[PDB]
RNA sequence: ACCGCUGAAAGCAUCUAAGCGGGAAACCUUCUCCAAGAUCAGGUUUCUCACCCACUUGGUGGGAUAAGGCCCCCCGCAGA
RNA sequence: CUCGAUGUCGGCUCGUCGCAUCCUGGGGCUGGAGCAGGUCCCAAGGGUUGGGCUGUUCGCCCAUUAAAGCGGCACGCGAGC
């Protein structure tokens, strides 16, 4: 039978991604794949493989000006007329890490396992992170030539 | 695909190169090999890469 | 045909180049500027200003004229600052010099006071004539427009604040 | 400012321009100025 | 520059001013307060000062609270509350162990009084939200105080959140704005505040200088 | 919405394509209230800070406690 | 679609949403002297009365008001009247 990962089989590592000029979608896809563990040959869709991901410089991500001016973020509180909208520009002014985190979470499978997968994600706006005790190796986006 | 991209090649070209080299190893056994003998998988990658044509876009 | 024209340099005391940025000095203060990336500002045999750009491109041809006119205005201002002469029309309408600010009497209950921004000089010659001077053309024009719009247009009687010698529309009314 | 889907100059001094993605006609006569909408 | 004090609502009376007008006043016993603690930005993230008010027997205070009071070196009180200052902490005008009295206010000033409104129990819609009810005659059948309709129809097949209905009422925290301090009595330490103050007689009340004035 | 400053492409002009302003009971802060079940379940503090038995010795079963709390009791303008 | 049942007008009670804006807010033009208007653009935060006649909706009228807006929600709402 094909290999099925057991408890204790999976191993985790720490990655730090600098988002100083990466496009938001590119960075989100890379982080989502790293979190899920699709880069490992031991991957199984029912097992939370994958590694911890730290994103720094979340305020420096690359977004177009028209997107900053026109892309909406919606929320409904549940009350009548409870729809609240903010632009990506205001969101980046206030909580830049939330824009990145929302983009990443939109790209994970919509099931229970993603709730446990996303616990390994840390997004910081500045160039510093508190997890120096762990040793996050830097990760850069690469494209395998075809 | 995970193992191929680990060895820096796409699934596309790995399959095409294995077909060109005439290796008829199954996908099931290819995945088993990828998990169990990474050195053997690497050797298969070099074989497929060699069998690939000089320019894949012509 | 603007942009393919060198800029004469009367003084150019401290013309410097640092990554599409320039600064100039002379008889007046210094003002910094950053050039657009596709447009290059270069020095010539007698130190003139020339703007270069990769030809045959819409976004480059458009930026060429802007890059030339910006630096020409900069050197013109550093040599002699820009001054605007505007007058006041209307019965009893007048302006007064109150220290550094200007006090206006345009028929309002309250006294209208305009505070002079940094780098801008105000001068009153006559009770209904006054000057706004400065180095930066854009700032001088902005303050002049602010002062000009102190009153709504009046085609019937013409009372308000006007630039010197400009023609405003008129209507018969009654 | 007249607002109609069809804007075209009325007199010889009306200038047809396009600013901020808006096709509009400017002229010295204030009652001649229009914009598309 | 907000000032604040804890006190007890003593009840209402009436008084006359210089223009010989009657002034309905609420008497508040703005008792002596001790601070016991300062909230600094560098240590908590905000600026505020604790306030201790109310005489209590030391036998009635458990060991943790007793230790908290011991650390600040003051005798335990009954109530403990924080006056949220502005971001301009200034790290001064308040030392641990300082006493505040009623003379921090003055005649003619304005204050904000916060308290806990009296409890009303389970209250119907007419009392709780001023619903009109239905008619008492002309054929009405047992709907004299009933709400009536609470929604539409198949579109939408639900009741929206926040619809006004019957339920528990009162016991809320309430603040009243811009109350004139008619007079401060220094000897007995009370404030004569013109108007009504939330809560019952004997309830704890916090008095603050009005932000709007 | 509208009103502009600087300004070429297009030697002029142009609120605009670079840029910079003003601008409403609309929007966001500011005032009032709820709020960490905010499962990312926070912060500042203070108190106890301690035992015994069994066992396959187990992040195991029990028992006895500290700080503290609850029930019982006398009541409330707190309340089905 | 509903015939082995989907209760039909008007009113009351409770609402909620849209803006094609009635008032309040901001403007352009005017055959806009001023007061007042007309027309067009932006704007939905709040507000938008009480009676006479009629089963009425609608409509006419009385007295006010800053104003007495237009619509959707099973022509909202009868296991609420
Ligand atoms: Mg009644
Ligand atoms: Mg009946
Ligand atoms: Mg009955
Ligand atoms: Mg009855
Ligand atoms: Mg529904
Ligand atoms: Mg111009
Ligand atoms: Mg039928
Ligand atoms: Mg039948
Ligand atoms: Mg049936
Ligand atoms: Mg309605
Ligand atoms: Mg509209
Ligand atoms: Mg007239
Ligand atoms: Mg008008
Ligand atoms: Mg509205
Ligand atoms: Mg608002
Ligand atoms: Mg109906
Ligand atoms: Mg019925
Ligand atoms: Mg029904
Ligand atoms: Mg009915
Ligand atoms: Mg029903
Ligand atoms: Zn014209």
């Amino acid at each position: 039978p094909t290999y099925a990962p057991k408890a204790g089989d999976t191993t985790r590592s720490w990655y730090v991604i600098d988002a100083t000029d990466v496009v938001l979608g590119r960075l989100a896809v890379a982080a989502a794949n790293l979190l899920r563990g699709k880069h490992k040959p031991t991957f199984a869709p029912n097992v939370d493989g994958g590694d911890f991901v730290i994103v720094i410089n979340a305020d420096k991500v690359a977004i177009s000006g028209d997107k900053l001016q026109h892309k909406m973020v919606y929320r409904h509180s549940g009350y009548p007329g409870g729809l609240h909208k903010r632009t990506i520009g205001e969101l980046m002014q206030r909580h830049p890490d939330r824009v990145v985190e929302k983009a990443i979470l939109g790209m994970l499978p919509k099931n229970r396992l993603s709730r446990q997968i996303q616990r390994k994600l840390r997004v910081y706006a500045g160039p510093e992170h508190p997890h120096s005790a762990q040793q996050p190796v830097p990760y850069e986006l690469k494209q395998v030539a075809q | 695909n995970a193992a191929a991209r680990l060895n820096d090649i796409t699934y596309n070209r790995l399959i095409q190169g294995l077909k060109a080299a005439g290796v008829e190893v199954d996908r099931k056994n290819l995945a088993d090999i990828a998990i169990s003998d990474p050195a053997a998988f690497t050797a298969l990658v070099d074989v497929a890469r060699a069998a690939l044509p000089e320019d894949v876009n012509a | 045909r603007i942009g393919k024209q060198p800029i004469p340099v009367p003084a150019g005391v401290d013309v410097t180049i640092e990554g599409q940025s320039i600064s100039v000095k002379g008889p007046k203060g210094t003002l910094g500027l950053t050039v657009a990336e596709p447009i290059k500002v270069a020095r010539n045999d007698d130190g003139a200003i020339v703007v270069t750009r990769p030809d045959d491109e819409r976004r480059n041809r458009s930026l060429h004229g802007l890059s030339r006119t910006l630096v020409s205005n900069l050197v013109t201002g550093v040599t002699q600052g820009y001054t605007t002469k505007m007058e006041i029309f209307g019965v009893g309408y007048r302006v007064q010099l109150k220290g550094s600010n200007l006090e206006f009497a345009l028929g309002y209950s309250h006294p209208v006071v305009i505070e002079a921004p940094e780098g801008i000089t105000f001068a009153v010659q006559a009770p209904t004539k006054f000057t706004v001077s400065g180095i930066d053309k854009q700032k001088v024009g902005q303050i002049a427009a602010n002062i000009r719009r102190l009153r709504r247009p009046d085609p019937y009687k013409g009372k308000g604040v006007r630039y010197e010698g400009e023609q405003i529309r008129r209507k018969v009314g009654k | 400012v007249k607002v109609n889907p069809s804007v075209k100059p009325i007199c010889d001094k009306c200038r047809l321009i396009r600013r901020h993605g808006r096709v509009m006609v400017i002229c010295s006569d204030p009652r001649h100025k229009q914009r598309q909408g | 520059a907000r000032k604040g004090i804890l006190g007890t609502k003593l009840g209402m009376t009436q008084v006359f001013d210089e223009s010989n007008r009657v002034v309905p006043v609420t008497v508040v016993k703005a008792g002596p307060n001790v601070v016991t603690r300062i909230r600094t930005p560098e240590r908590d993230g905000y600026s505020a000062v604790q306030l201790a008010y109310g005489e209590i027997s030391p036998r009635k205070v458990n060991k943790p609270l007793t230790g908290q009071y011991t650390a600040a070196g003051v005798n335990p009180r009954r109530y403990l509350a924080e006056l949220r200052l502005d971001d301009s902490d200034a790290a001064t005008e308040y030392q641990v162990g300082q006493e505040l009295t009623a003379e921090i206010f003055a005649d003619g000033s304005y204050v904000d009084v916060t308290g806990t409104s009296k409890g009303k129990g389970f209250a119907g819609t007419m009392k709780r939200h001023g619903f009109r009810g239905q008619g008492a005659s002309h054929g009405a059948q047992a709907v004299h105080r009933r709400p009536g309709s609470i929604g539409g129809c198949a579109t939408p097949a639900r009741v929206f959140k926040g619809t006004r209905m019957a339920g528990r009422m009162g016991n809320d925290r309430v603040t009243v704005l811009n109350l004139l301090v008619h007079k401060v009595d220094a000897e007995n330490g009370v404030l004569l505040i013109k108007g009504a103050v939330p809560g019952r007689t004997g309830g704890l009340v916090m008095v603050r200088s009005a932000i709007k004035r």
